[PDB]
């Protein structure tokens, strides 16, 4: 039984949420913000990611160099990431170095210099990042997958933004973004590990009390996405491994089908030829793929956003002549979520998930990420008891019903990268989304 | 039928004293009249191998056993086309008729049958 | 299950040396007399029971059936025929 | 504390089990209807089909009760 | 690369008749395949020639066959060749199926060529039955009558279907003309299936009499089996010659030299000799519909050999008990043939039923039992 | 309209059943409708129109 997640508010509306673990000696405090790339328009797309690079380039008090030294002297580190709907800034430290870290975080968020000289310096750093993500194939595939699934919509935009915006982002636009978006009612100060809740609330009253509140305070995790069945092929015959993602419109965080979608995802599961145990996994697709060497790996995913999601699978394969088989068999396994799944598969996947949702939470950073994510998407931390009850409520009938409404005969977004000559055209892929025998 | 089935049934017979007393002598004469030994085959050389399970078992044979099996098949094929029988050292003596393959196929099948069972398990 | 020349799907072979001679170097009918007599006798002797048993049984059955049938349609077989119908 | 995972093996044959097959029972039903409708449709022209099946259907059945007037039938 | 391998069309020929890798120990029973191809070619050549002289109209059919016999140059030979080769076709097809049953050619991985083969066998029967009707002698007509009336057994629609086959109320001109057209066509359908079962076989390659793999020791189809096939071709042609030239009517029924007469029913209506075992199976069942189902089942039951043979060993060369059972099965099949042509009289009535029971019990009881037992005897026997 | 899709289109067994039943209905009604149309455009010309005299 995990210790209770304590939650308090400030006057401005900043949420403070903490989960203490007196077994560890390190703590992760940070700020989860319900804001990300999605909050930009097309002209300032890239701002959020730009800011993340400039948050560390010095404040009104500490210069870039002083900042470096201050964190080095703490002992731990700081880390940040911006996604489409969420921005996170956290600091991992020692138990008694938490007051220093909260102070540094408060400083870099509220009182950042954003000096023209530093904007101009980062403008090249970020321009060079455009030509080096090119190597991270998984991210290339998923960025194109969002681009196509949510064609010309806010979720479809990249995080880095187009080259053109990087050259034209001013300190004015940066200032305006963090003034409009980084408001107290959209932020959660999270602490996990060796933190006292009451100590953390005091530190929040000391550092984050003069945060702006938004004009119209909506609750945390408040949102129109119109998925486009589509494909991007980025054929590259010189690449040895093909990477393919296939996705349908998935479920939002607050969907009633959120757990049903997770169970369905677990029925297909993951596979990796590099892991020893994978050849023995229960998943039907895992068996087909391992016996036939159709793939190096596959990873089912169910990504959620505030108002939509993608649910699908990401496949990697060197077997370039049998990609057709790999995709064929994959989509026919999805068909079986609609036609065939029984309590056997559903109960197996529920068992796997009942543990899986808890096993992910290892160290303090994972716990902090869990508290932060849940608070900024649902407005509360869901207790393991509630999670266990919601999973238990998923029946075979629910999985079939969900698949028949979500997957069966539905448009897909499909991205192929690499030697994908063998991947058939959109129609033949989409034709595998139903079974004529059923 | 599966080698597993054949082996299990045979073990049921060899257990029962009565059954073995009447079956063992019959089976020995059967094998003598079968006459595969007259072409220099071992019993296991005759087992149908065009199944995925048996292909796997054959791949698992130690190199030496494998090379000798190939020789016995080639030699037997040559006796067959010549309409001759083995003579002398080419005839399989009863002591040389070892079940070299049975352990490998039993292991292959054991895993394939476990796989079938486990594909049908129901969380209680 | 079968490949083609060069990848036929044999398990690896090693250690067998095969020898043969030209068809022009060999007498095609060498030892034909011995084979035609001794080899054919051997092969025939070893298979004779599997042919004799079923042939003899079914010929006996047919012989009994045909003889009874013939006899039933004589004068002598009038009564037995009347009962059989 | 749990010592052993708790499961049984359901009876199966050629990789089919009763939970799976029972999900497909309705589908065989519909395909059987499709085959029935299709078969009957193909032999709707057969005079026996009209006489014995189609003319007995209520309301609709009069569609298949058609007589050639005796004056216009050479045979 | 050599032309025969480079060029797509030549390479298909090459793959089947020249470089095709064969087991090096095929015995003479592997020669029936090619003899059946030779029969098929002779039937096509003679049949197409007969078609140039035959008239399908019932008022002229029988006479057109007499015209072929008497007036057309070598007509006698072409007609007798066609009629006798029909018999040889069945001898070779039974031999070929016999080879396949004895040597377990129906087992995995050759279930598909076996199963297509069972269809070829049905098509051969239909082809040969229709061809027989085309003479329009007494046996032609009465055979057609009896055999087409079996369809009357189909419940509810049977009668209607028979009149549809006949194109009328009895076997007559419409039937004869449609049988001509179909008899011409069916051999082409048969050739397609023959080719399909070969293509299906080519994945596994031929079985061999030991029932072990031949992957270890292959021989090119040519020249070795080319020249071996010539021996049986000349043996076949010698047997062909003795029938066609010296006893052309030995295998025929005299009643077929009397013109069809729908009034007079011939003394005994028997089918051609090669259909006689199925005819005996039909007579064994007293029920009309039962008899038809049994007759059809006697052919379609071949399709279950892959299932009911439980042996871990392919074929009978090494299985003494299976060999004895096979011997009895074959002799029973010949007894059925003989009972097909006797009169329906005691004691052949009861005998026919017992032979029919033995025929089916081979597939359903004995082969499954015997094959299970021999599995055990090989294992215990070699411990 | 979801409901219509779900019932008659989603399962192919159902969709093929629906297509064949519709083909049956079409076949019967089209036959009757053409019969009537053909009789109207060829009025007083056909045997059925003059038969009554005899
Ligand atoms: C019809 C068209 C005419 C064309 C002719 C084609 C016929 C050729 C054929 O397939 O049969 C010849 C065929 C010769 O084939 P083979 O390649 O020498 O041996 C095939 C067997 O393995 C031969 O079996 P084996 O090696 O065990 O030798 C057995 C054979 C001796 O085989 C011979 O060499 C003769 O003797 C017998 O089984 C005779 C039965 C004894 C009763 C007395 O003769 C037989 O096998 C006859 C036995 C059949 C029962
Ligand atoms: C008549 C009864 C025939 C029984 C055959 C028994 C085996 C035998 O002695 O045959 C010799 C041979 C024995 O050959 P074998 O291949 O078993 O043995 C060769 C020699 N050894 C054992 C040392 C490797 O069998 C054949 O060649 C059988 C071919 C069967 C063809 C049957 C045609 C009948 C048609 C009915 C169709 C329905
Ligand atoms: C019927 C008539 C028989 C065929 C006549 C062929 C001529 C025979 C003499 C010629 C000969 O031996 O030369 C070979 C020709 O044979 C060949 O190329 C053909 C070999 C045998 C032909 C028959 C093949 C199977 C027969 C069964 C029929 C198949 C069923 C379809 C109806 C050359 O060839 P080589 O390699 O020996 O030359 C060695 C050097 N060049
Ligand atoms: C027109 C009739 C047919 C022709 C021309 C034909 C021809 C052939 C040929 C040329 C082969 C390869 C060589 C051989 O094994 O003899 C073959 C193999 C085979 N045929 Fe046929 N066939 C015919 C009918 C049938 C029938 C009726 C069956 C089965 C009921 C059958 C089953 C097979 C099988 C199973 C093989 C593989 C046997 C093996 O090589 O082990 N065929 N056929
Ligand atoms: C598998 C191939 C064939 C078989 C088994 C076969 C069998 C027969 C049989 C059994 C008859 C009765 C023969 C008689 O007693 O006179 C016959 C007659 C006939 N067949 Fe075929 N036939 C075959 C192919 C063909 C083909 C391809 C033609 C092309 C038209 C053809 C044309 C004829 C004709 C015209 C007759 C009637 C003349 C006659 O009886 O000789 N046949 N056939
Ligand atoms: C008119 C046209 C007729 C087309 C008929 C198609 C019927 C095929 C139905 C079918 O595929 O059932 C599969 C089901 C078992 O499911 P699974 O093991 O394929 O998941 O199989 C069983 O339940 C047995
Ligand atoms: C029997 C009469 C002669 C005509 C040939 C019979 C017609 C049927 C041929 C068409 C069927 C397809 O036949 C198929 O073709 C290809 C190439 O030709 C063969 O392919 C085989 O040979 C070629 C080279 O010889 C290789 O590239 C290949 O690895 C091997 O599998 C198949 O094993 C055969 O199944």
């Amino acid at each position: 039984v995990s210790p209770k997640t304590r939650t308090s508010n400030l006057k401005n509306g900043l949420t403070i949420a903490s989960e203490s673990n007196p077994l560890v000696q390190t703590a992760t405090v940070g700020v989860w913000i319900d804001a990300g790339s999605r909050n930009e328009n097309a002209y300032n797309n890239g701002t959020a990611h730009f800011f993340e690079h400039l948050a560390f380039k010095g404040t009104d008090k500490r210069s870039q160099h002083q900042l470096e030294l201050d964190i080095e002297n703490m002992g731990g580190h700081l880390n940040a990431y911006t996604s489409r709907e969420s921005t996170v800034y956290y600091a991992k430290s020692f138990k008694d170095d938490v007051p220093k870290s909260v102070e540094i975080l408060a400083d870099i968020l509220q009182h950042s210099k954003l000096a023209e000289s530093a904007i101009d310096r980062e403008r090249e750093v970020i321009t060079r990042e455009l030509e080096e993500v090119n190597k991270q194939y998984e991210e290339v595939v998923f960025d194109h997958l969002h681009a196509t699934a949510f064609m010309n919509q806010p979720l479809g935009r990249t995080i880095l933004g187009p080259r053109e915006n990087i050259q034209t982002i001013t300190n004015t636009e940066l200032r305006k973004f963090i003034t409009e978006n980084y408001t107290a009612d959209r932020m959660v100060l999270v602490g996990a590990g060796a933190v006292d809740h009451d100590a953390l609330v005091e530190l929040a009253e000391k550092y984050f009390s003069h945060l702006p509140s938004s004009q119209s305070p909506v609750p945390l995790g408040t949102p129109i996405p119109n998925f486009v069945g589509s494909e991007v092929r980025l054929r590259d015959d010189t690449m040895p491994v093909a990477h393919i993602a296939i996705a349908v419109e998935g479920v939002s965080w607050t969907s009633e089908d959120y757990y049903t979608a997770l169970v369905a995802q677990a029925i297909i599961g993951n596979y990796d030829r590099a892991v020893g145990t994978s050849r023995h996994q229960g998943s039907r697709l895992s068996n087909i793929v391992s016996e036939n060497n159709l793939a190096n790996s596959f990873q089912s995913f169910s990504t959620s956003y505030s108002d939509t999601g993608l649910w699908g699978i990401y496949l990697t394969s060197e077997n370039t002549t049998q990609i057709d088989d790999l995709v064929h068999f994959t989509l026919k396994e999805w068909n079986r979520l609609s036609t065939s799944v029984s309590n056997l598969q559903v109960e197996r996947a529920k068992s796997q998930l009942k543990a899986g949702l808890l096993l992910s939470l290892d160290g303090t950073t994972y716990v902090a990420e869990d508290i932060g994510r849940q608070l900024t998407t649902l407005g509360r931390r869901v207790t393991p008891a509630e999670v266990e009850a919601k999973l238990e409520a998923v029946t075979e009938h629910d999985v079939r019903a969900w698949a028949q409404k979500t997957l069966y005969d539905k448009d897909i977004a499909l991205v192929g990268l690499g030697p994908i000559e063998g991947l058939y055209d959109y129609n033949r892929i989409r034709n595998d989304m139903s079974m004529m025998r059923w | 039928a599966s080698i597993t089935s054949v082996v299990k049934t045979s073990e049921l017979i060899l257990k029962s004293p009565l059954l073995s007393k009447i079956v063992v002598p019959l089976a020995k004469t059967y094998v003598k009249f079968s006459g595969y030994r007259q072409l220099g085959f071992k019993m296991n050389d005759l087992i149908i191998e065009e199944t995925p399970n048996m292909q796997l078992a054959l791949r698992r044979l130690p190199p030496t056993e494998s090379y000798d099996r190939v020789y016995r098949l080639i030699r037997a094929t040559q006796f067959s086309l010549s309409h001759k029988l083995a003579t002398g050292n080419d005839i399989t003596k009863p002591e040389e008729d070892d079940h070299y393959l049975i352990p490998y196929i039993l292991d292959v099948e054991a895993e394939a049958f476990e796989k079938d069972a486990l594909d049908n398990l129901e969380v209680v | 299950y079968m490949g083609w020349w060069g990848h036929m799907g044999s398990p690896p072979q090693k250690g067998i040396a095969g020898y043969t001679i030209s068809p022009f170097a060999a007498r095609p009918f060498a030892g034909v007399v011995h084979a035609a007599i001794f080899n054919t006798f051997r092969r025939t002797k070893n298979q004779a029971l599997f042919v004799i048993l079923p042939v003899s049984f079914f010929y006996y059955v047919w012989t009994q059936a045909s003889e009874k049938n013939e006899w039933l349609y004589t004068k002598a077989g009038r009564h037995e025929l009347a009962k059989a119908l | 504390y749990v010592k052993k995972p708790s499961y049984k093996i359901v009876p199966h044959f050629l990789g089919f089990n009763i939970p799976t097959v029972s999900k497909w029972i309705p589908i065989f039903g519909i395909w059987g209807a499709a085959a029935g409708i299709g078969a009957l449709f193909l032999i709707e022209g057969v005079p026996r089909t009209r006489q014995d099946i189609l003319s007995k259907i209520p309301i609709i059945g009069e569609h298949w009760i058609r007589e050639i007037p005796a004056s216009d039938n050479p045979f | 690369m050599a032309l025969r391998k480079k060029n797509s069309l030549l390479n298909m020929a090459n793959s089947y008749v020249l470089d095709s890798p064969q087991p090096s120990n095929l015995n003479y029973f592997w020669n029936f395949g090619s003899l059946l191809a030779l029969c098929l070619v002779i039937q096509l050549a003679t049949g197409i020639t007969l078609a140039m002289h035959y008239t399908s109209h019932a008022s002229l059919a029988f006479d057109s066959v007499e015209h072929i016999m008497r007036d057309v140059n070598f007509g006698w030979f072409i007609r007798y060749a066609h009629a006798n080769t029909a018999s040889f076709f069945f001898i070779c097809i039974y031999a070929h199926m016999g080879r396949n049953i004895y040597y377990g050619s129906y087992k995995t991985p050759r279930v598909l060529p076996w199963s297509i083969g069972v269809i070829i066998f049905l098509l051969l029967i239909i082809t040969a039955f229709m061809g027989y009707v085309l003479v329009f002698g007494q046996m032609s007509l009465w055979g057609a009558t009896v055999i087409c009336n079996l369809v009357s057994a189909i419940p509810w629609l049977g009668e209607d279907i028979v009149h549809f086959l006949w194109g009328g109320f009895s076997v007559g001109n419409p039937t004869l003309q449609r049988f001509f057209a179909l008899h011409y066509l069916m051999p082409f359908v048969l050739a397609v299936f023959a080719l399909l079962h070969l293509i299906a076989l080519h994945t596994a390659g031929s079985s061999n009499p030991l029932g072990i793999t031949s992957n270890v020791d292959k021989l090119s189809m040519h020249p070795y089996y080319s020249f071996k096939d010539l021996i049986t071709v000349f043996a076949f042609l010698l047997m062909f010659t003795l029938f066609v030239f010296f006893s052309p009517d030995k295998l025929g029924h005299p009643d077929n030299y009397i013109p069809a007469n729908p009034m007079v029913t011939p003394a005994s209506i028997v089918p051609e000799w090669y259909l006689l075992p199925f005819y005996a199976i039909l007579r064994a069942i007293p029920d009309k519909l039962g008899g038809v189902i049994a007759m059809v089942a006697a052919i379609l039951i071949l399709l279950i050999l892959p299932i009911v043979d439980r042996s871990i060993i392919r074929g009978n060369a090494f299985k003494p008990i299976s060999k004895l059972l096979f011997g009895f099965f074959i002799c029973n099949f010949l007894l059925l043939g003989v009972l097909g042509q006797v009169h329906i009289e005691p004691p052949f009535i009861v005998l026919g039923q017992i032979c029919t029971i033995f025929y089916f019990s081979y597939f359903l009881i004995l082969l499954p039992m015997v094959s299970t037992i021999e599995n055990i005897f090989f294992y215990i026997g070699s411990l | 309209a979801t409901t219509f899709y779900n019932v008659f289109v989603k399962r192919n067994s159902a969709f093929v059943a629906t297509i064949l039943a519709s083909a049956f209905v079409f076949d019967m009604t089209f036959e009757t409708a053409i019969d009537n149309f053909w009789d109207r455009i060829n009025a007083g010309k056909q045997w059925k129109d003059i038969r009554h005299k005899y």
